[PDB]
């Protein structure tokens, strides 16, 4: 037999934002993890910033 | 095979390309230049007319539905490429019966050639409306090649006759009248074949 | 003979599923391509790198429990 | 005074009234600075092309002198031409869907006749090679242009 | 009304607190000085383990007031060397098609997941630009070699 | 006879290579196997209405242990006949090897390909499967050492195409 262990599913909240949305059932999963902060909102951030920040690094090694 | 200048180069080429195509990934073939290069650059040169041929049969001889429309352009393309070195109205027999070898050895593979292609993608060639002289215009050489007196091209050409027939019978048993959507296409030209079945019947 | 393996979609969706080490594959890959109500021929699965056929079989691969497997969305150009 | 009026509406009947001076008058009428009206002005030219002796010559000829005129612009990128050319024949796709053509046998005929003229550059060869032994519904129905076309093609 | 600003700024949040690694989606501010949802600059690593490796290829993108009701236009910028690629950059991808494969569960991670998948699968038998055809089909390996060209003068 | 040819007679072992010759050479049909050793050169004589032609043929071994100097005998050779066996697929499935073996030394001879032992009703190789020598633009014969059928269409056929007289005839003298 083949049969599903789980299924996450996020907080009815997100449930409901996500159909008011149309966005994917699980989209809010995120911010539902362990290591969870408060909301910063300040998106003070260029694209200039967002390249710098990546240290001309991309790539994942082993 | 798109630089050099030197023929038997070009040849060996050709000959190895003629072994290559026995396994290679079909994306090789239907995916690049090659079926058009063998078809403008080599079948109309005479000393590549027999090799290019065996390849273009190769490649003709693959059933795969991912590629059809290569197919359908590898029919046409040849078919045109083909009208202009053997003309509907020559004489096949009398040509063939006094020949170089070559030009026989050219004869027998036309042969397969279309019977090769017609058995594997007759349905591909009968959707299109607009292929349809096309289509005509390969029974009519099959035909002309039926009248060759040479024992193993005639047993090529009559196991197309006879698949084509089996085909057609087995979509309708019946006399014609309507008339089955298949059957219509080759009614001008069946009569013909019973002409060629008639007129060169074997010793039972 | 019977385990379960962490599937890791492409919208930071992770589900279990429990498995044999002799049963089809496919039979999970369906229900993944119906989570999101997506037909099986959208997604694509992959598990070390390359690509999982939908007839093959953990035991070739020996994927061991709790292993991670990656799903794709193949794109078609046009 | 006619040469826009027979533009509107092409004919091969229309075209011979012009007589020789549809030679230069086709030319000279259309803006060859912007790539999309001198494809335009090739493909109207070219509609009306017949087998008949007398119209394809001036086809052919009304063709030449209206690329020539073309070609010889700094300002007029050939790739960008060609691009154009494809995607109104229907061979290829575009951003804003502009309806093809019915037939390709008068373009691809006054194709044929350009790639063996000495303005036509000798890189735009292999794009209209690749994109005519491109498989299309469009181009079997007129095999024999197509055909003639690639033969032309590989003869460069 | 709402729904589009509503469902862009909390795609961002969740962009900023999970996206994948090696991706920018960065939204660009409006003039006066403040957050203009509607124009993106995103960048994409190309895959690791192709010829696109090494190298991060921006991407301008740009929404509709029905958004999600109708997909986002994205453009390279400047044009990449694709088949599937128009010259003015513009990404034809059945998903960001409207009429084929165009859903409004479908957010700018998954576009940009998609886009960056593309890259290494061409759709060569319906080409978006004739010179990245022509090249891919006439010669593979001079096309890889573009490829990695490209790749090395858009590195970091 | 001056005008000298060498065929080369190629196939598996017990297919009927040294029957088919003796047959030829004596008239005498033979019902015991003896496995050739190496090979055996016979001069067979013909008499075409355009004078005598002879064949040197080379009838070599089939069994892999009695092979010799295989490849080795096919050198300069003019001709060739492969032979396999009709009430056997091996010996059949067998005729690609041989091939390769006689054209990666001979690039451009005739060759004929005789399928032996048609007059045995149990037939396994079915003339509907023989289509080999197409591709490869051989000739082909069912022919019978037993029976004499079709016993002298290959000889025929060889001496045709390197003469190079299609209207050419075997008389008896
Ligand atoms: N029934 C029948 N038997 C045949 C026919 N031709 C040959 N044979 C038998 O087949 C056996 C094998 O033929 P051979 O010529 O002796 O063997 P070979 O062809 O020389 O094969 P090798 O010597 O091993 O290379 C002979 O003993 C014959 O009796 C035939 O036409 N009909
Ligand atoms: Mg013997």
């Amino acid at each position: 037999d083949v049969l599903i262990v789980y299924e996450l599913t996020p907080t009815a909240e997100q449930k409901a934002l996500a159909t008011k949305l149309k966005l994917p059932p699980t989209f809010f999963c995120y911010k539902n993890r362990p290591d969870y902060v408060s909301e910063e909102e300040e998106d003070d951030e260029d694209f200039e910033t967002a390249v710098k920040k990546l240290n001309g690094k991309l790539y994942l090694d082993g | 095979m798109e630089n050099s200048q030197n023929a038997p180069l070009v040849h060996a080429t050709l000959e190895t390309l003629l072994r290559f195509l026995n396994w290679i990934p079909l994306g090789y073939i239907f995916e690049t230049k090659l079926i058009s290069t063998l078809i403008y650059k080599f079948l109309n040169v005479p000393m590549f007319r027999n090799v290019s041929l065996k390849c273009l049969t190769e490649i003709a001889g693959v059933s795969v539905s991912q590629y059809e429309e290569q197919f359908v352009t590898l029919f046409t393309l040849t078919m045109m490429q083909l009208k202009q070195m053997l003309p509907l109205n020559t004489n096949i027999r009398l040509a063939y019966s006094n020949g170089k070898d070559d030009e026989q050895n050219f004869i027998q593979n036309l042969s397969l050639f279309l019977c090769t292609f017609l058995k594997e993608h007759d349905q591909l060639i009968e959707k299109r409306l607009n292929l349809r002289e096309t289509l005509m215009e390969a029974l009519h050489y099959m035909l002309l090649v039926s009248e060759v007196e040479e024992t193993e091209i005639f047993k090529i050409c009559l196991e197309y006759w006879n698949h084509l027939a089996a085909e057609l019978y087995r979509e309708s048993p019946f006399s014609t009248s309507d008339v089955p959507p298949r059957r219509q296409l080759y009614l001008p030209m069946l009569f013909k074949v019973r002409l060629l079945m008639v007129s060169r019947m074997a010793k039972p | 003979e019977y385990i379960k393996l962490k599937v890791i979609g492409q919208d930071s969706s992770e589900i279990h599923f429990k498995v044999k080490m002799t049963t089809h594959l496919k039979k999970l890959k369906e229900s993944y391509c119906q989570r999101q109500g997506v037909p099986m021929n959208s997604l694509r699965f992959l598990f070390e790198g390359q690509r999982i056929a939908d007839n093959h079989t953990p035991k070739e691969l020996g994927m061991e429990e709790e292993d991670v497997i990656e799903v794709y969305q193949e794109p078609t150009g046009g | 005074a006619d040469v826009s009026t027979f533009l509107a509406f092409p004919s091969p009947e229309k075209l011979l009234r012009l007589g020789p001076k549809s030679s230069v008058l086709i030319a000279q009428q259309t803006d060859t600075s912007d790539p999309e009206k001198v494809v335009s002005a090739f493909l109207k030219v070219s509609s009306v092309f017949k087998d008949e002796a007398t119209v394809r010559m001036a086809v052919q000829d009304a063709v030449d002198a209206l690329m020539q005129k073309a070609f010889n612009s700094s300002s007029f990128n050939s790739n960008t031409f060609l691009t154009r050319l494809l995607v109104h024949m229907g061979l290829l796709k575009s951003e804003d869907k502009v309806k093809a053509i019915a037939n390709l046998y008068g373009p691809l005929m006054a194709l044929n006749h350009m790639v063996q003229q000495d303005y036509f550059p000798k890189a735009l060869a292999p794009l209209l090679l690749a994109f005519v032994t491109k498989p299309n519904s469009a181009l079997e129905s007129c095999s024999f242009a197509r055909h003639s076309l690639l033969q032309t093609l590989y003869k460069v | 009304s709402g729904i589009a600003l509503s469902r862009l700024a909390q795609e961002r949040k969740a962009w900023r607190k999970d996206h994948p690694f090696g991706f920018v989606a960065v939204p660009t501010k409006n003039p006066d000085g403040t957050m203009n949802l509607m124009n993106w600059e995103c960048a994409i690593p190309g895959k690791k383990g192709t010829p696109w490796e090494g190298g991060l290829f921006k991407l301008r993108m740009l929404f509709k007031d029905d958004y999600p009701s109708s997909p986002p236009k994205c453009k390279f910028e400047p044009p990449l060397f694709h088949p599937n690629v128009y010259p003015s950059g513009t990404v034809c991808l059945s998903i960001l098609e409207e009429d084929k494969d165009w859903r409004p569960a479908i957010t700018i991670k998954q576009i940009l997941l998609g886009i960056q998948e593309l890259l290494n699968e061409p759709n060569i038998q319906d080409p978006a630009q004739a010179e990245a055809y022509t090249i891919y089909c006439q010669n593979r390996v001079e096309y890889e070699k573009r490829v990695r060209a490209q790749a090395k003068k858009f590195a970091p | 006879p001056q005008v000298q040819f060498k065929l080369v007679l190629v196939g598996d072992g017990g297919t009927g290579k040294t029957t088919f010759v003796k047959r030829h050479l004596t008239g005498e049909f033979e019902k015991k196997y003896v496995a050739t050793l190496g090979v055996e050169v016979h001069p067979l004589v013909f008499h075409t209405n355009r004078g005598p032609i002879k064949f040197n043929v080379w009838d070599t071994a089939g069994l892999e242990k009695f092979g010799g100097l295989r490849d080795g005998y096919y050198i300069q050779a003019q001709c060739a006949i492969i032979m396999f066996d009709v009430t056997s697929r091996v010996t059949y499935k067998n005729v690609p090897n041989w091939h390769r073996d006689l054209v990666r030394v001979c690039e451009n001879i005739p060759i004929v390909l005789c399928g032996n032992k048609v007059d045995i009703k149990d037939r396994k190789v079915k003339a509907k499967s023989i289509v080999f020598h197409r591709k490869k633009n051989l000739q082909y014969y069912d022919i019978s050492a037993k029976s004499n059928y079709n016993f002298e269409k290959p000889f025929l056929w060889l001496a045709r195409k390197l003469i190079g007289d299609p209207n050419l005839e075997f008389v008896a003298m």
